[PDB]
RNA sequence: UAGUGGUGCUAGCAUGCUGGUCACUGUUCUGGGCGCACGCGCGCUACACUGACGGAGCCAGCGAGUCUAACCUUGGCCGAGAGGUCUUGGUAAUCUUGUGAAACUCCGUCGUGCUGGGGAUAGAGCAUUGUAAUUAUUGCUCUUCAACGAGGAAUUCCUAGUAAGCGCAAGUCAUCAGCUUGCGUUGAUUACGUCCCUGCCCUGUAC
């Protein structure tokens, strides 16, 4: 139908999933716009994926998030890491590997938490 | 003794010419070197602040600090 | 186009509950200024005269984004710790016949009615009038 | 630059954002230099992050939390006492306002009178017990570690029954131990220290 | 004009502090029974003791020993039902710890367990 | 007045507790001139310590 | 018995966006008892501003439930509250239940005063379980406002999603925990060593 990806992100028990399709710029979290993300102090760290990469490589791009469960903190990572696997996976798919690794250099460079979760675990006991 | 809780005339005049005098306000900078109580102290920023003497870089509830500008 | 979803939840809620007050039909219990909105509360509400409006807006904007509502999970939503004493704290629910009566106020306007399934849900003409309010505060900025 | 106009318009001081990275979009670490070549590779400023929020484990080797930022370093050692554990997003506010009220007492890029407070502080030589003490040299990672606990205590202690915030009172220490001020807390102990080590080597 | 200590029913408050705290000094006079006369009194609540006038010190005092006279919900009241006439009472100043330190003689009197524990114990 | 040296060589754990680890140190403003040190804190290869009192060498 | 997207119907906004309503991944009865000059020990709550109070924001996981009859309870109505009343779903990945939890975040009041910190002790009244609440099970409302200024000698637990903060569920159970176990949320500092102290395990002469 149209050029369209599903990828999903994990923190602690918290569980991002995303969507991106071929559009215009635009991005929502559970249908707000990411601008209104809370609490006010880890907004910023919620920006990382946008202003680490460009805006530009959002244009063409419509991107839509649901957290589900965790908490206040452990949700806003989630959705962060969903944001960025959506993005390579998409050029992946409709690009290159040149760019999809152009994008992967500048994620890694600034924190591998962007791809790979911490695999941390509660005590078994 | 105790700090002032009701502005008597000759302290708002005396608030008005010293203010701009520092570098640096703040609720615990009036109460601590002008003897008044701390409920007078945000109500004061708010008129100074609105009267344009005073320059506000950020605001906190909890805390607020503003500058000589 | 705008949603409610689009403004910052505290300030589309002092918007519309100055509105409301202005509007005047909101009718208020009388008992107001009596009662501590939760029996875990201490002290009454200290906007005395306008927090009927405040409230009023909140319960609104909530059922506007989602499917229904019904009292008792109001009751849920604003409760809260109580100190017990010496006893550790644990969670109460606030007062029911504040929240009843607000449902039963707002549907005398016209923004909410009875729904099948139970509870209360938004009606056209509360989408139709909300949406308005958060165009002006969009736009008021 | 260009307003690049994106469906969900992103505010333009964030657009600005885009081509330099600022520690609460507000102060480069660029230009921030430490002063003595010893702690240099301790002195974790070279790495740039928006917010003091970093997720990272560094409990694995024992040498790794040299490679965390000083300013994460100072917003855990606020979060002490047990009525303020877990109280990251308390602590990370504390700073933010703390960093702006040294950019108006002064002058200069606050980053730079974080540093060079950690840099003068650190005690450079201690004592064991042996009984009796003797005098032993201390390594640059503890000098670090000395440090940043002086200075919170210092601060602490004065804004219990206070009238001046945390905030007020963090930053003063900060400022008077980037001077030679004696006025210091941090710098009274440091002083103890190392004149009792003198006597007994 | 202001006044730095005032005194009503034989009780001495000090101007400096805000109406409804201030009043509290009256033993019988708790923070909700304070705020709610001064509402039905319509004084500003955020005005300082110091502040009023005697026409104001008035009509307070008149609605905290006429209470029901304004139609205070009664359950609002630490004497509801009272044992000798079914009357209800709020109980102000030197009045408390008199008929305190009174029900526990008349408890002696009937010879009942609580009043001779209480008086055993001293 | 201050000198700085670099650790050459790290020896062992000593003092009663272990809490002081002995250290073979070379003079960074010049080379040679090595000395054996007290250290008190984790210390590695390359790190610099600064020799406040120069003429004293450790027990061993 | 789960989720996403499309498809049909449909509401609001604007000329697409957010919502409601096919495909994929011996026996027995009545009443009482189980009190406190003091010594020892495991706990709960605090001494405030990194706070108290008011309004607004809004997020989990592990449990448990009735035909034997009566468990967990949604929705409507009454009342300041505790609580009451009329209907309903679930023998359960299907319903309670997104168990909308607390800490937390934001906007105001308070201003360093045993103060709006702290809530013991005590007075009046209204309810709920039970055959029965007096020496008093528990809940609600008003009033009374004690010691306590971070605690001598001694002494306990602990190396990472761990300590500590915060709350929930089960257990017992007519009612009744400040207890026990389990679960989740927020989340540090300091070692990565030694035989100094304590304790354990190996291989003849001043004792």
């Amino acid at each position: 139908a149209v050029p369209s990806v599903q990828t999903f992100g994990k923190k602690k028990s918290a569980t991002a999933v995303a969507h991106v399709k071929a559009g215009k710029g635009l991005i929502k979290v559970n249908g707000s716009p990411i601008t209104l993300v809370e609490p006010e102090i880890l907004r910023f760290k919620v920006y990382e994926p946008l202003l680490l990469v460009g805006l530009d490589k959002f244009s063409n791009i419509d991107i839509r998030v649901r957290v589900t469960g965790g908490g206040h903190v452990s949700q806003v990572y989630a959705i962060r890491q969903a944001i960025a696997k959506g993005l390579v996976a998409y050029h992946q798919k409709y690009v290159d590997e040149q760019s999809k690794n152009e994008l992967k250099k500048a994620f890694t460079s600034y924190d591998r938490t962007l791809l790979i979760a911490d695999s941390r675990r509660p005590e078994p006991k | 003794a105790q700090h002032a809780v009701i502005l008597d005339q000759e302290k708002y005049d005396r608030i008005l010419k010293e203010v701009p005098t520092y570098r640096y306000v703040s609720v615990s900078v009036l109460v601590d070197r002008l003897k008044i109580g701390g409920s007078l102290a945000r109500i004061a920023l708010r008129h100074l602040e609105k009267e344009g003497i005073i320059k506000p870089i950020s605001k906190h509830s909890k805390q607020a600090i503003y500058t000589r500008a | 186009g705008v949603s409610v979803r689009d403004v910052a939840a505290q300030d589309f809620i002092n918007a519309y509950a100055s509105f409301l007050q202005r509007q005047g039909k909101l009718e208020v219990p009388g008992y107001v200024d009596i009662v501590k909105t939760s029996s875990g509360n201490e002290m009454p509400p200290q906007d005395a005269e306008g927090w009927f409006y405040k409230r009023a807006a909140s319960v609104a904007r909530h059922i506007y984004m989602r499917k229904q509502v019904g009292v008792g999970k109001l009751n849920k939503l604003y409760g809260g710790a109580k100190s017990r004493g010496v006893r550790p704290y644990k969670h109460i629910d606030a007062s029911g016949s504040i929240n009843r009566k607000v449902l039963q106020a707002l549907e005398k306007i016209g923004i909410v009615e009875i729904s099948p399934k139970g509870g209360r849900r938004i009606s056209e003409n509360g989408q139709r009038d909300l949406d308005r309010i958060a165009a002006q505060t969009l736009e008021e900025d | 630059f260009t307003p690049v106009v994106l469906a969900t318009p992103i505010p333009e001081e964030v657009q600005q954002a885009q081509t330099e990275i600022k520690l609460f979009n507000k102060w480069s670490f660029e230009e921030v230099e430490v002063k003595d070549a010893s702690l240099v590779d301790y002195v974790q400023v070279r790495q740039p992050i928006f917010v003091a929020h970093t997720a990272g484990r560094y409990a694995n080797k024992r040498f790794r939390k040299a490679q965390c930022p000083i300013i994460e370093r100072l917003t855990n050692s606020l979060m002490m006492n047990g009525r303020n554990n877990g109280k990251k997003l308390k602590a990370v506010r504390i700073i933010k306002h703390t960093l702006d009220i040294i950019n108006v007492l002064t002058d200069q890029n606050p980053i730079q009178v974080v540093v060079d407070a950690i840099t003068n502080t650190g005690p450079r030589e201690d004592t064991t017990r042996v009984a009796r003490r003797q005098a032993v040299d201390v390594s640059p990672l503890r000098r670090v570690n000395q440090a940043i606990a002086l200075l919170t205590i210092g601060a602490r202690e004065a804004a219990f029954r206070n009238i001046k915030t945390i905030a007020e009172t963090l930053a003063e220490e900060l400022i008077n131990a980037a001077k030679g001020s004696s006025t210091s807390y941090a710098i009274k102990k440091k002083d103890e220290l190392e004149r009792v080590a003198k006597s007994n080597r | 004009s202001f006044q730095h200590i005032l005194r009503l029913l034989n009780t001495n408050v000090d101007g400096n502090i805000k109406i409804v705290y201030a009043l509290t000094t009256i033993k019988g006079v708790g923070r909700r029974y304070s705020n709610l006369v001064c509402k039905k009194a319509d004084v500003d609540l955020h005005k300082r003791a110091g502040e009023l006038t005697q026409e104001e010190l008035e009509r307070i005092v008149q609605i905290m020993q006429n209470p029901t006279h304004y139609k205070i919900p009664a359950w609002f009241l630490n004497r509801q039902n009272d044992i000798t006439d079914g009357k209800d009472y709020h109980t102000l100043a030197n009045n408390v710890e008199s008929k305190l330190r009174d029900d526990l003689e008349r408890l002696k009197k009937i010879r009942a367990h609580r009043g001779i524990r209480h008086f055993w114990g001293l | 007045p201050v000198t700085l040296a670099k650790v050459i060589k790290v020896l062992g754990r000593t003092g009663s507790r272990g809490g002081v680890t002995q250290v073979r140190v070379e003079f960074l403003e010049d080379t040679s001139r090595t000395i054996v040190r007290n250290v008190k804190g984790p210390v590695r290869e390359n790190d610099i310590l600064v020799l406040m009192e120069s003429e004293r060498e450790a027990r061993r």
